[PDB]
DNA sequence: CAGGATGTATATATCTGACACGTGCCTGGAGACTAGGGAGTAATCCCCTTGGCGGTTAAAACGCGGGGGACAGCGCGTACGTGCGTTTAAGCGGTGCTAGAGCTGTCTACGACCAATTGAGCGGCCTCGGCACCGGGATTCTCCAGGGCGGCCAGTAAG
DNA sequence: TTACTGGCCGCCCTGGAGAATCCCGGTGCCGAGGCCGCTCAATTGGTCGTAGACAGCTCTAGCACCGCTTAAACGCACGTACGCGCTGTCCCCCGCGTTTTAACCGCCAAGGGGATTACTCCCTAGTCTCCAGGCACGTGTCAGATATATACATCCTG
């Protein structure tokens, strides 16, 4: 049969998303993760359909960042894929811990 | 200045003091302005070797080796400092310097 | 809803990383990003809440989260 | 001439927390920037909350909001209960 | 009548007064009610009575009466949450809290 | 060691003086 | 006297009543001068006056007239004396400039 | 709604292109948070010098320090401009 | 007029901070590198500075402007001036 | 034969590592730092006089901005498995702050 | 190198839901006129930076060995990606319901404002104890030369 | 024939020999802090004007549910690229003397500019009155989404 070496899908995956801006986490499954978290700070939240949006393209984004920064520490380990020690060292470094 | 043939080579050292040995009593530059040389009783906590004493002696500072470490010569291991008796320390020095690498065959030999 | 962050997937990682610029992604990642995000949220909503808990309503609106998040220094665009 | 400060009353407090020890003047002009600071943060914070509601004053609850926005963790919690304690007890006094 | 200064009436320590100007001189809303300041001093007046009796804490166990800002830095960022506050704060002749990483150590 | 803190008590305790 | 607008008399386009009106109701200062807000509604134009300039280039590259948000993230990102005065903020439905690091690369 | 605003400047720096109802909101929410950092540094600025009104002056001064670069030499640039337009009349 | 100061951080003193740092062994290139870090960060620090100075008209930069440059890049800094 | 007794290279820059650390002088030479400052402010606007605190106000920051770069660069070293920081960690540690 | 297979890019045509323009409207802004309070403008003075002087010693520069980490190479084996097949539930489009967002109107409690009053917190003086400093022993830390200890063959005891 | 203990090489922890560091006992030094005027900002007693607290009401927007298509998830198989552990090699930085240097300290000064007042002025806040530009809503062509069907583009795999 017919297959691609490893890796070549991987590039073939990033130019279809990297040139693309629409949302990637799944709506209907970070609704459901939005409800469960505001629970335990306060009970019988009503979220505007508008400001589950305003969390999603905040928190795709948060993580595309942080995506980016362990790419760069895993290159710098001389490897290529990130772990979550590259996780960990991309937000130390950040201050953000 | 002196060097001191310590072994198979010599090493740099620096003149601390100059000595008559029959007259029994040394002349050393005290430490730190600019300390003049004074004449002293050869001290009886101080040892002498025989070769540095039977001519003029003196004790020595080495270059690299801190003054707690610093110990004394003989005479025969001074030659007045020369170009010449650096190149023979370097010769020496290079002829120490495989004779770790000939050493080192036997650990290769050891090793395989 | 016991647990919804499970529901974020495999591939839901997997296609964001992939927008990130990476090539090979560890499995240990997929969970490991899951403990990011989820203390990211509870950050943002924590404000997001407060600011609508002082105006006395009962509902997040979207003007909440944009100020919500313009505190954590991620300033959001695009909705108030 | 006179640049006015907290340091009589940071000075006033340390001997409540600690009878004996006092406190170096580089070590002062700290605290008196440190108040000088968290003043600004939460003051500046409800002047946004009271600004966003479209409220033009600035009353204590706008200060709650405030703090449990800036102060993280335990101490949200605990300012806010030493909040309340004081007020409660002002008006009443009054 | 007798004068009681609104700092007493409040119990508080610090100045209920000279916040209450303050909030209207440095221009945070066209006006400000008389309970704003009453519960500022006292947020104020709670933590910093919070730095220094962990301040304090620090110098006894350095064999020194005095607080001084080595024993500030190390009353701040000890702590959790208030390095959580503090977190962008650089205190002047405040040294560092000693840390050396593991593998750094000999063996 | 010579200089310690040892950390004695983190948690909050509210003002037991007061 | 017809009246004529302050925006128009300073020749700018965006309004500077309405700018001096927001100075003063926010509550920056107790006093705002005449011509404090004149010059901020010039800077203001400017910033606009350079984004929707590169974004504007952007649709003719990319052969599509109407300016999606994603025109706006490329035309901030690419250029860095803007990017930087943009560090912080997100842009929603805006992606990320495209690039793979050079070791990813096969 | 700074949004009209928007219109009119896009429509002048390119007669033909358009702009998405989005777009418009990150700009009606771009301009706006630029206008408050600028003036908010505005106010503080003021404050340290002891200064009461904020000016002409004060708005210039702030921008040079939030506009990195060429920006801050063309719009203070442009401002001056429309200063000495306005006196002009 | 000042020339060539730069290279006035005595290299010692690059490695003496990063022994309060943390770090053991210190490559031969990062001296050279560091300057051009903290030359980077004056720039930035005593310009906002300056321009306070020129601001109020006052020839000396005071203590008190420094305190400002470093509070709006998010450097806060504690018990100078206030 | 002859030996100073050397320590091990390693074990004396812990040792002064635990030396600094603990204390809290200033690093950087006062005078050779003052000398740069004046230089750069010069570049801006010529003829400036710096208060003397104003001097020492940078100083104090500088190095605690460094302090914080090292810090940081450290941690990437350490990530390399490695000990010895290098310049292309100090790029690294700078990137990933976003400061640039 | 040669060549099929693949994926994205490219063209033509077909709808639409959506942004651009029209039109009415009313609310914020422009005209016009002060008023006093903020801002600029002039000596002045003094205190506080810049500047030079010389001793001096703490420290920076420099030199050399070698000890250990940087780095390159390599063997590998497993945790990855890729593809298929199945199976979930996400998205779409509705139906029906109602909490609750947003807005109105009423009017009372609250805060701005002011004059007179007074004591809190200011600057300035002065002091003596907490502490930095130094000295020399006592004590700890580190480095290293000499030193008991399983792993092998050799000759062992022998089925 | 088989069988396997002993001997010699194998090779540690442990004392010492220093260096580094702590302990403690004085020995001044100066600023932490206590005290003293005093003044100017906080306090008190009163009015006035309205911001918002409060109550009621109109509709939006959100929640719940649900039935259908189908695209995304999930699990299994597999084959191989890479993380990693090991070895080996060598260069380069740490360690520690020497040798040079310029920071520092203390000391004097000079004049420069930041900090007061006086004065005087002119500019923006406040207010009233009129109207047209910005807003909201309506609509109506239309550029973009969408479906479908070529034209190369890279990717392996010999």
């Amino acid at each position: 049969p017919h297959r691609y070496r490893p890796g070549t899908v991987a590039l073939r995956e990033i130019r279809r998303y990297q040139k693309s801006t629409e949302l990637l986490i799944r709506k209907l499954p970070f609704q459901r993760l939005v409800r469960e978290i505001a629970q335990d700070f306060k009970t019988d939240l009503r979220f505007q359909s508008s400001a589950v949006m305003a969390l999603q393209e905040a928190s795709e984004a948060y993580l595309v960042a942080l995506f980016e920064d362990t790419n760069l520490a895993a290159i710098h380990a001389k490897r290529v894929t990130i772990m979550p020690k590259d996780i960990q060292l991309a937000r130390r470094i950040r201050g953000e811990r | 200045r002196c060097l001191a043939f310590h072994g198979p080579l010599m090493y740099e050292a620096k003149i601390l003091k100059i000595w008559d040995p029959s007259s029994k009593m040394y002349t050393s530059i005290p430490n730190d302005a600019t300390k003049e040389i004074k004449p002293q009783k050869l001290g009886e906590d101080e040892s002498i070797p025989e070769e540095i004493i039977n001519g003029k002696c003196f004790f020595i500072h080495y270059q690299g080796w801190k003054s707690s470490w610093d110990e004394w010569v003989g005479y025969d291991r001074i030659r007045a400092y020369n170009e010449e008796n650096i190149a023979m320390k370097k010769r020496l020095a290079n002829e120490a310097k495989e004779a770790k690498k000939s050493l080192l065959e036997q650990q290769k030999k050891k090793k395989l | 809803l016991r647990d919804n962050i499970q529901g974020i997937t495999k591939p839901a990682i997997r296609r964001l990383a992939r927008r990130g610029g990476v090539k090979r992604i560890s499995g240990l990642i997929y969970e490991e990003t899951r403990g990011v995000l989820k203390v990211f949220l509870e950050n943002v909503i924590r404000d997001a809440v407060t600011y609508t808990e002082h105006a006395k309503r009962k509902t997040v609106t979207a003007m909440d989260v944009v100020y919500a998040l313009k505190r954590q220094g991620r300033t959001l665009y695009g909705f108030g | 001439t006179r640049k006015e400060s907290y340091a009589i009353y940071v000075y006033k407090v340390l001997k409540q927390v600690h009878p004996d020890t006092g406190i170096s003047s580089k070590a002062m002009s700290i605290m008196n920037s440190f108040v000088n600071d968290v003043f600004e943060r939460i003051a500046g914070e409800a002047s946004r909350l009271a600004h966003y509601n479209k409220r033009s004053t600035i009353t204590s609850r706008e200060i709650q909001t405030a703090v449990r926005l800036l102060l993280p963790g335990e101490l949200a919690k605990h300012a806010v209960s030493e909040g309340t304690k004081a007020v409660t007890k002002y008006t009443s006094a009054k | 009548a007798k004068a009681k200064t609104r700092s007493s009436r409040a119990g508080l320590q610090f100045p209920v007064g000279r916040v209450h100007r303050l909030l209207r001189k440095g221009n945070y809303a066209e006006r400000v009610g008389a309970g704003a300041p009453v519960y500022l001093a006292a947020v104020l007046e709670y933590l910093t009575a919070e730095i220094l009796e962990l301040a304090g804490n620090a110098a006894r166990d350095n064999k020194k009466t005095r607080i001084i800002p080595r024993h500030l830095q190390l009353a701040v960022r000890n702590d959790e949450e208030l390095n959580k506050l503090l977190g962008r704060v650089t205190i002047a002749q405040g040294g560092v809290l000693p840390n050396i990483q593991s593998v750094l150590l000999p063996k | 060691r010579r200089k310690i803190i040892t950390s004695e008590g983190i948690e909050r305790s509210f003002k037991n003086e007061h």
